[PDB]
């Protein structure tokens, strides 16, 4: 029969760090220690939550590291062993396919452009994003990518960048470790507010520990947003690898489910019925197995 | 005054475009500061009244020169994923001409007390008796919201397009693109 199994919780891969804030000057960023981090403040206009630079720094400092796991194609807690057995074997032959060639490009993109920067970046002439390897405590190899050459919306290619995209792959195949500490560099301008994930004083910013921060999940959101296999139109670019295409902003959701390009109906073409879907579709299936779900029927 | 520009924003997953308008007013704004000049003209050319609308394009109309140094200001850096744009192209010859205006508003009594302190020097009771609140204005106008760096709240700029003339008049332009007297083409 080969059906899906009632549970099927896919942990999350490119597992992202607390992503912090903090305030400097450009042309200091190489002496980007000891900067001081923003800090949330309640102001009265009732009283709302803002947080911005300071007057003497027009540069932020937004810090979080990114692990590389790999095993993306096993569940944590599968129902069935045999439609677990059948999709490591579809996985491990997309494997032999491509070993993890675009996805780990198009990622090592959001690494490159600062899209976990989401508004810290409309308002900035100078966006610059630093990549440490950290392995056994010191940096393996260092990046130093520009996000205004790297665009948002097209899908380029770079030396150092494609070092990435190996470093990327190997993570996501298994065949090492990678641990990446990614600091943005934008110039948002002296003092202006910056926007911090926010938490629910009628509004109030997220922080952690006497110093604001963005949330970990809206890093990983920015780092999905690869999928540019949706049926576009109006001229939208990439949106979230997420299940039935689905963003916000738009509210709409591409990958329609009466179209068959959802991600389940993908799955149960690739794996169940062996109906292999296209090049595109297969790396948007993988993309969201990386991403995680608690996928499975009821 | 010849020649138009049109700026349409790119849609994107992550922001609704009134902030992407928001954001390239400010910078038009600082492009406007830091070179000059108030022959430059601003529209919207699907503003909708029904819902008050702003859209999602927008309209410069200047010179030649004036938009050739418009351009090569690093104004537009950062800002080219959001939005595209073609040529500064001539405008169409028959095209009627409206003007473009900023409507402030009296929305908080209490700083218009508190000016009243600093020019007659009332009590606050007598602030309360000669002011009450009810002078709150509500405009119904389509809006950008901004903050500045000189003063750091942050304020919501009220933009109303004119009655459709027939002709243009010589008049100025402000720094955000709004007239002080000047007019721009319809169409």
């Amino acid at each position: 029969i080969l059906s899906t199994a009632s549970v099927l919780a896919f942990e999350r891969k490119l597992d992202p760090s607390d992503a912090l804030m903090s305030a400097g000057a450009w042309a200091q960023r190489d002496a980007s220690q000891e900067w001081p981090a923003v800090t949330v403040r309640e102001k009265s206009v009732q009283t709302v939550d803002v947080a911005n630079l300071p007057s003497d720094a027009d540069t932020l400092k937004v810090r979080f590291t990114l692990r590389v796991l790999g095993g993306a194609g096993t569940p944590s807690a599968c129902n069935d062993a045999a439609y677990r057995d059948k999709l490591l074997q579809t996985v491990a032959t997309y494997v032999n396919d491509q070993g993890f060639a675009e996805l780990a490009r198009r990622y090592a993109h959001n690494l490159a452009n600062a899209r976990f920067l989401w508004r810290n970046r409309v308002g900035a002439e100078a966006v610059e994003v630093r990549i440490n390897h950290i392995r056994q405590g010191e940096v393996a190899r260092a990046w130093r990518f520009d996000a205004l050459a790297i665009g948002l919306r097209d899908f380029k290619a770079d030396a150092e960048l494609d070092a990435l995209a190996e470093l990327i792959a190997s993570g996501l195949s298994g065949s090492g470790h990678v641990l990446l500490e990614v600091v943005a560099f934008a110039r948002i301008g002296d003092g202006q507010e910056v926007f911090p994930s926010q938490e629910l004083k009628s509004k109030t910013l997220y922080s952690v520990r006497d110093a604001a921060a963005i949330h970990s999940q809206k890093i990983g959101n920015a780092l999905r947003t690869i999928d540019t296999w949706y049926p576009d139109e109006d001229g939208l670019g990439p949106i979230a690898v997420e299940p039935y295409g689905s963003v916000t902003s738009q509210g709409k959701a591409y990958r329609q489910p009466k179209q068959k390009l959802d991600f389940y109906t993908l799955l149960d073409n690739w794996v169940l019925r062996d109906e292999a879907p296209a090049v595109e579709q297969q790396h948007y299936v993988i993309a969201n197995l990386i991403r995680g779900g608690v996928f499975g029927e009821a | 005054m010849d020649h138009y520009l049109d700026i349409r924003l790119r849609p994107d997953p992550e922001f609704p475009p009134a902030q992407l308008m928001s954001v390239l007013f400010g910078k038009l704004h600082q492009a406007l500061v830091a070179q000059g000049g108030d022959r430059i003209g601003v529209s919207f050319p699907d503003l909708d009244e029904s819902r008050s609308r702003l859209g999602e394009r927008l309209r410069i109309h200047a010179s030649a020169d004036d938009l050739r140094a418009l351009l090569a200001r690093p104004w537009l850096e950062g800002l080219r994923d959001h939005l595209q744009f073609g040529e500064p192209a001539v405008v169409p010859h028959p095209t009627p001409y409206r003007q473009v205006s900023r409507v402030q508003a009296k929305s908080n009594p209490e700083r218009l007390r508190r000016r009243l302190m600093r020019r007659h020097d009332l009590s606050e009771e007598e602030a309360r008796k000669r002011i009450p609140d009810t002078v709150a204005r509500a405009l119904d106008l389509p809006f950008v919201t901004l903050r500045s760096q000189s003063t750091g709240q942050h304020f919501r700029l009220f933009i109303r397009h004119g009655p459709l003339q027939v002709t243009a008049e010589e008049g100025g332009f402000t720094c955000y693109g709004l007239s002080k007297g000047g007019f721009v083409p319809w169409f």
